[PDB]
């Protein structure tokens, strides 16, 4: 969790392993796909709310109607200032939530592994675990997916 | 800011018309007086010859021009002031023109006065010309306010002391 | 409910490049994976390649590996084609498919397809 | 004119303002002239404003 | 920075026969003040909660 990855692809959140069966990055499709849904729905909501169907053709007034021009000018300027503020505030506010949203997902995934990966694996802090039992691909993918066989292994316990 | 100036000098502009404007309602220092920028024309010796004067704006700044039309209450004041029952005043320019007539009729007392004087204004573009025509019931300009635009200025209603 | 729509049928001279655009009804922002498949006349289908969600990772079969390029404008929910070096054997039908997830897994949404033929 | 159509029709007309009496008499032979345009929901009467003007 | 303040706010006045102007002009002034008041409070109130949780 302390430092991103570059070799990994096809997923925002993924695992790693160094077992003799083979070393290579992997992605959590279930976790990443769920996150994408919120982003797609979040960006869509912004577009839908910001309607744009209206008439914006400008008008002109003669010299004796200076009051109209100033009043008409204020209306145009007023709305542009409001929309500019609203557009930035919504975009800036939503970005912060998205950045925090990912942190919860990755952190939540990390805790989920901890629950499924009981004390048999030693935690070294830097987003990694050390196993007290030798495990092959069959067991490695057990931790990656939603099925684990904790009672089978009780080495060093 | 303004550049106030005498558009029509009193001494030379009207050598054939009485120019002494007298009115009780506009008294100054407890005596008869009248506006400082306008001018009240009247016919001397019983004659009010047609006045046809025009001004050319020899400046690079727009100039504000003011003129008024007299509306005497009854015929008696109309004849004794201009000696013409039917009178007209015409002001024309490159992009402006309109013809007024005196509306003579009794009116309720306001400021102890019976008649009315309606004031008008226009703006002359640089290099433009204005022609004043009339044969009675006119309040010719005496001063004009050449003006220059400036951002940030405005009009406020306040009463706090200055400092 | 969603609908997949592709461009109209086209015919190209041999040795040219043909572009086909795939779009989804109500094509707002989308991240579903896309791919392509060829159905030669009277023969079975064969995969071509596809995109992977936001990551924009592209994989193609080794048969060509240089002749087909796919890019998707996710904002408009559109997938394009840049097939080049058409030949007589390439006369077949191209279909647009989606997998329902950002990955390139099995497909369960199909368009109406497009018939492209090559001749002079 | 009667509008025998189902669509609104735009009509244009102008009033002449000759500079001096000489052009007024030589053009219409009437010192005092009027032009009137009326309709179901429109009406007004104009008069020529003869007077010298800047070029 | 977002809350810009460079603009002209000098009020206007209208005669008695232009009551429509005054009501329309009054609504424009009142409308913006209501909007800005709501925007100013909402942004400040919303940001305070995040800061308290941020610590
Ligand atoms: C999570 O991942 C693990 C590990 O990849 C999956 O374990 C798999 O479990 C199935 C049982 O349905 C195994 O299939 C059986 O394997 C035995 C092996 O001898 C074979 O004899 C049987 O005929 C049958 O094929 C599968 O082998 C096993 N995976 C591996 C790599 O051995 C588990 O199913 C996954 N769970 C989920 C929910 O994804
Ligand atoms: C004033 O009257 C005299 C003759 O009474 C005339 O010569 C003169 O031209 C008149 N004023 C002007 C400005 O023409
Ligand atoms: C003033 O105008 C009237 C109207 O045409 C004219 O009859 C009269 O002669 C004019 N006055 C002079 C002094 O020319």
């Amino acid at each position: 969790i302390e430092g991103g990855w570059t070799g990994m692809v096809d997923g925002w959140y993924g695992y790693h392993h160094q077992n003799e069966q083979g070393s290579g990055y992997a992605a959590d499709q279930k976790s990443t796909q769920n996150a994408i849904n919120c982003i797609t729905n979040k960006v869509n909501s912004v577009i839908e709310k910001m309607n744009t169907q209206f008439t914006a053709v400008g008008k002109e007034f003669n010299k004796l109607e200076r009051r109209m021009e100033n009043l008409n000018k204020k209306v145009d300027d007023g709305f542009l200032d409001i929309w500019t503020y609203n557009a930035e505030l919504l975009v800036l506010l939503e970005n912060e939530r998205t950045l925090d949203f990912h942190d919860s997902n990755v952190k939540n995934l990390y805790e989920k592994v901890k629950s499924q990966l009981k004390n048999n694996a030693k935690e070294i802090g830097n987003g990694c675990f050390e196993f007290y039992h030798k495990c092959n691909n069959e067991c490695m993918e057990s931790v990656k997916n939603g099925t684990y066989d904790y009672p089978k292994y009780s080495e060093e316990s | 800011s303004f550049e106030r100036f005498e558009i029509f000098p009193k001494e030379s502009s009207w050598p054939n018309h009485t120019v002494t404007g007298v009115s009780a309602s506009c008294s100054h220092n407890g005596k008869s007086s009248f506006y400082r920028n306008l001018l009240w024309l009247t016919g001397k010796n019983g004659l009010y010859p047609n006045l046809s004067k025009s001004y050319v704006n020899n400046k690079e700044k727009e100039v504000l021009v003011l003129w008024g039309v007299h509306h005497p209450p009854n015929i008696g004041n109309q004849r004794a002031l201009y000696h013409t029952e039917n009178a007209y005043v015409s002001v024309v320019s490159s992009h402006y023109s309109r013809r007024f007539t005196p509306e003579i009729a009794k009116r309720p007392k306001v400021r102890d006065q019976e008649g009315r004087i309606n004031y008008y204004w226009t703006l002359l573009e640089p290099g433009d010309t204005i022609i004043f025509e009339a044969n009675g019931n006119l309040i010719a300009p005496w001063y004009a306010f050449a003006l220059s635009r400036g951002f940030g200025s405005g009009i406020i209603t306040s009463n706090a002391p200055m400092d | 409910q969603v609908q997949l729509v592709q461009s109209g049928a086209e015919v190209k001279k041999p040795g040219s490049s043909v572009k086909v655009s795939c779009k989804a009804s109500g094509g707002t922002f989308s991240s579903y994976g896309i791919s392509w498949v060829r159905q030669a006349p009277g023969q079975g289908l064969e995969w071509m390649g596809g995109i992977i969600g936001m990551f924009g990772t592209t994989n193609y079969a080794q048969k060509f590996q240089g002749r087909v390029t796919i890019t998707a404008d996710e904002f408009t929910s559109t997938a394009y084609m840049e097939l080049s070096s058409l030949r007589s054997e390439d006369t077949a039908v191209y279909y647009c498919a989606r997998g329902g997830s950002y990955y390139v897994d099995y497909f369960h949404h199909w368009g109406q397809g497009t018939l492209v033929t090559v001749s002079s």
